[PDB]
């Protein structure tokens, strides 16, 4: 039974930065990969970033190239978004997807109000 | 990311444009060129022209005879029937989807697809292996005096076929549009823990494609010593079981392979064209295998005509 | 209000009740039962399936021996090419169109179910005026090859064109016809700046009671060795093809006419539909015919079947 | 080139009567049908009335079943309809479209309000 967990994230200052958190339960966690994927106010959803499974190559969206930075422990079950020199636009609740795609498990995720 | 994994579906096409969407949505030419749908379309086209024709004829002739009550022949009928159900159950559904460019029947359509498409192959598969038995009993004569036996072997091959193509129907595994989207198969793309498909594709692997490819090679390794006018009848069969196998591995192989290649390398870059040639490539297992029967056996082409030529 | 007639398309069902639609947008199911439309298509793929093998093989066999070049070879190659013109152009279209159960393709997609059908059914009628002929001039001896033949297979397909060719152009139309699956001339609208009205006479006149008359004609001068045996069997198809054609293409010619003069009248989408699809068998039984009862032909078919 | 007039029409008592007109020019009269249709200013088109070629059985809708008549005079090529008894929902923009469909030639119409 599946649990995303959608930590980190809240009020934060124009050009600040913030730490998110994913604790994943419920499936192999190594086995396969993550993404972020956030909701802005307004727009349709935007893939942020995403890693593969061993952790070696992540990607990330031309939106926040360099800004954002993404790792995750696969110990723990954890997927952090290391958000940094943020923006207004940057407004949006983000959800740490599985696979390759932009279909969010659970929801809620965290609303990170630039 | 390199694919566009989503619920139903694995696009192998980076969806960093935002062109990436459903095939069981909106159509995926953004995947190949649209002609090249076309071009699907077509060249499955006459596999469902050719389909009926050849096989409809080849199960009419043999029922309609008395006589042509050999294993070679229940067989041969066996994949008649399952050669016109790959058409008229799967290649039409993909005919459609090649026009459309999707599966605008849905993930549902997708399983017809891939459905027929598994006992197509693995009904041909296991008929390779009942034909590697069968040669071996009569040439080498382990077992004497021991030739409705036939009707048992054949049934033994749908048996085994639903072992492999049923279970994603079930739940355990699924089928997954392929390359193009156009085709569907067994997901060697995304783990898909819940589904157990990593798990599957081991079994299949295993079950049915190593254990059949062994007893057949089993058997062929046992006529390397060996190699009266029946003989002569039995020889031209049985090198024709030769030339059935011959046919099923240039046929499968490919798509087997890149199955493999997939599974090994999950989440690699490779294009819809990777997959969807062969995948398409082995839909003529509904054609060939009859056209040998009438090709190679003799006894069987004088019959045909005769039904033809009433 | 018995039939609903629109820009495109006449539908023969009143829209009293609201129902009514055109078959160029939305399915014609209030029309008939939807598994009727499936019947459609069930029956259409047949035609398709047992059309393309018996033309083809009919198509290559002729070709492929250098022999075969009698006149009696050359219409029914010429048969095999219009009735694969047929399949492909024609039946293609209306099997798709049952499946949705309406024109999905469009009034350009009617036109070429219409087109092929009409080709088929005059290439197959001008191809029998040739065969009368043929035979009147051996037989009768009135006039004492190979040449002369295509001479009088490209008349065929320059009068089936004079018949087909027009509603393309503009003057009469094809439109759906009964169940809105197939495409004929419009017999129903009177749609005068179109013309159809008098395109309907014209037809009736010039592609159909003139070839039947020269048919007749020439049947009627056949009234009072082994090559004539031959020559015997050969003439005899000539009357089976034509008595197969007359069973083809009456009913639909009738109900055809039947409307043209009943104009506006109550009549459902069964009522031309029917003859319609049974007139579209015309593709597959000519060749079979050409294969049954001509030995000549069965002999050199399996040579090149059974190499 | 086809011209359909469309006169007769206007104001009206509510429960008043009024004849309307509708003069065909171009095209051969007696061999087409002809029909009337209106226009509610709110809802789709209403096929109001229609009449065969040679005029002998006129159809009615039930909403105007019998309130409503259907005449047309073939020599100088023109289609009545006297309409009696009226009402308020009868207020629309009428107009009298060739064959047997509702599809309406470009006319100067007759908005007659109740
Ligand atoms: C490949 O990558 C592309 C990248 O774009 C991706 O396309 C996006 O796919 C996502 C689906 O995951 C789409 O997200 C949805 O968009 C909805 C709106 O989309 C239309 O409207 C916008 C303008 O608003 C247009 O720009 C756009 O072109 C569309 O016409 C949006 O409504 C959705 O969000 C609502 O619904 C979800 C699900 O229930 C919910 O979680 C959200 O919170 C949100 O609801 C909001 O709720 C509040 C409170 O009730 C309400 O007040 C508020 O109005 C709602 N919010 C909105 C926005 O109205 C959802 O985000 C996205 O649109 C696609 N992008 C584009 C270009 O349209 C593909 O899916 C990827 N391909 C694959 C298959 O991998
Ligand atoms: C068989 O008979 C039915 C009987 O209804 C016909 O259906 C009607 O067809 C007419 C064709 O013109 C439609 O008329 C048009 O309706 C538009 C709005 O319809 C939609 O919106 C309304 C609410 O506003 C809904 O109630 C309705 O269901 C629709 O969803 C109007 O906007 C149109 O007005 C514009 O065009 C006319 C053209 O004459 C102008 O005069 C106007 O000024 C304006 O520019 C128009 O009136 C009508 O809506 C249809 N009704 C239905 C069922 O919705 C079938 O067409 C007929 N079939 C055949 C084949 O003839
Ligand atoms: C899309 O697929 C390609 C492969 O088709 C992925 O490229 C692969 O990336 C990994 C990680 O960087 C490479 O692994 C490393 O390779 C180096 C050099 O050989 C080796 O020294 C390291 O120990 C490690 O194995 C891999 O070689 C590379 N494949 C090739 C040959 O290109 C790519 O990561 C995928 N993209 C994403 C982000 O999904
Ligand atoms: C629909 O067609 C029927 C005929 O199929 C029409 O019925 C005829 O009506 C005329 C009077 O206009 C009678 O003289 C005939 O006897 C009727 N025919 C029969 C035997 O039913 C009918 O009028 C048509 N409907 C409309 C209004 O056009």
């Amino acid at each position: 039974q599946v649990q995303l967990v959608e930590s980190g994230g809240g009020l934060v200052q124009p050009g600040g930065s913030l730490r998110l958190s994913c604790a994943a339960s419920g499936f192999t966690f190594s086995k396969y990969a993550m993404n972020w994927v956030r909701q802005p106010p307004g727009k349709g959803l935007e893939w942020v970033s995403g890693i593969r499974p061993s952790g070696d190559n992540p990607t990330y969206a031309d939106s926040v190239e360099g800004r954002f930075t993404i790792i995750r422990d696969n110990d723990k079950k954890m997927v952090y978004l290391q958000m940094t020199s943020l923006k207004t636009e940057d407004t949006a609740v983000y959800y740490c997807t599985r696979g390759y795609g932009t279909m969010t498990i659970e929801g809620q995720g965290t609303q990170v109000t630039v | 990311m390199n694919g566009t994994e989503g619920p139903n579906f694995y696009v192998p096409f980076s969806n960093k444009t935002g062109v990436v969407r459903s095939p069981f949505e909106a159509p995926q030419y953004y995947l190949a060129e649209p002609w090249q749908f076309s071009m699907l379309a077509a060249y499955m086209f006459l596999l469902i022209m050719l389909g009926f024709p050849i096989n409809f004829l080849t199960l009419y002739v043999t029922v309609q005879h008395k006589k042509l009550r050999t294993p070679l022949n229940y067989i041969l009928l066996n994949l008649a029937v399952a050669d016109l159900f790959m058409v008229f159950g799967g290649f039409t559904t993909t005919l459609y989807t090649s026009l459309h460019g999707y599966f605008v029947f849905g993930p549902t359509g997708c399983n017809l697809e891939g459905f027929f498409a598994t006992l197509g192959g693995e009904i041909a598969l296991w008929s390779l292996v009942v034909l590697a038995i069968e040669r071996y009993v009569v040439v080498c004569k382990p077992m004497s005096n021991f030739r409705n036996h036939a009707i048992m072997g054949v049934a033994f091959t749908w048996v085994m076929a639903l072992a492999c193509a049923a279970p994603p129907l079930v739940g355990w595994s699924r089928y997954i549009p392929e390359g193009m989207q156009c085709s569907c198969g067994i997901d060697y793309y995304t783990p898909h823990e819940e589904t157990n498909n990593e798990s599957f594709v081991i079994y299949m692997f295993v079950v049915h494609f190593i254990i059949p490819l062994i007893v057949i090679f089993f058997c062929y390794g046992q006529l390397v010593f060996t190699v009266a006018t029946t003989q002569k009848a039995e020889k031209e069969v049985t090198r024709m079981v030769i030339i059935m196998v011959i046919a099923f591995l240039i046929c499968w192989l490919p798509y087997a392979g890149v199955a493999f290649y997939i599974f090994t390398h999950q989440g690699s870059d490779f294009g819809p064209i990777f997959m969807t040639i062969p995948a398409f490539f082995a839909k003529t297992s509904a054609v060939y295998n009859p056209v040998i029967y009438i090709m190679m056996n003799k006894q069987f082409r004088n019959c045909m005509v005769t039904t033809l030529c009433c």
